[PDB]
């Protein structure tokens, strides 16, 4: 676990009133209501967040996949050798504050709920 | 309403997925030049981006 | 324009060996082989590169729209109003030295080349 990522994860967990983790397990998981969300550093110095969709619709996928003013707007993709649909966003860590780390997760959960 | 849980094995794998590099030497091969597209495209793009 | 955006554009033009452009408000366009590509600051302090496609590729939940290890891997989305399909990527100006801005455009064009 690189220091920027560790610091970012600790900022997020503070914002979530959670016991700061843990081992230095790189990939973390959070259950936020109905949504199982995964956090990773991928690649180095980037905070990736993603959630697998459990049989939502994707009729709105191509609108979801257009850029907006918000770099954290999630993108809806599919694992080619699994068929699973994943909603994801990512920010570089060389730039962030806590409000911006929490915001990334807000955006992820919101899009998953609002999808389609 | 958030709890930390164990990471499923497949999520671990997804979280480090690699694709092979692509486009190496591609810009040098195709070349590039400034473009002057229709004013209409430029103006529309400005409204789209705003 | 934003001095930091102008400076990034300057670096890209050195990388591509093009005559340096004058401060042009809004969108710069480049012809890279058969691909017409556009560059804009969007949002503030980020560089958005994109190319308009016709019917090629998959803008829905697909492999192109899944993250990889390279943050410049472009995304294929679609404006719901005009229906225009746009392949795009984005980088924060803070991360874009000459090599990296060159890399951003190259990854955009690499996907445009592949897509049928």
């Amino acid at each position: 676990m690189n220091p920027l990522y560790r610091a970012a994860i600790h900022q997020l967990f503070l914002a979530l009133d959670l016991p700061t983790p843990n081992d230095e397990e790189s990939v973390l998981s959070l259950q936020v209501g109905p949504h199982l969300c995964h956090l990773a550093e991928h690649p180095t110095d980037h905070l990736l967040m993603f959630t697998r969709l459990e049989g939502q619709g994707d009729a709105t996928a191509n609108e979801q996949n257009l850029f907006s003013q918000d770099p954290c707007k999630p993108i809806l993709g599919r694992d080619p050798e699994s068929g699973e649909r994943l909603l994801w966003n990512r920010q570089p860590l060389q730039l962030l504050d806590r409000a911006q780390i929490h915001h990334q997760l807000e955006q992820l959960v919101a899009a998953a709920e609002e999808l389609r | 309403e958030a709890r930390q849980v164990a990471t499923p094995r497949e999520a671990q794998q997804l979280a480090q997925r690699q694709e092979a590099p692509k486009g190496e030497g591609l810009l040098s091969r195709l070349g590039a030049a400034l473009a002057r597209p229709f004013v209409a495209i430029i103006e529309w793009l400005g409204k789209l981006l705003g």
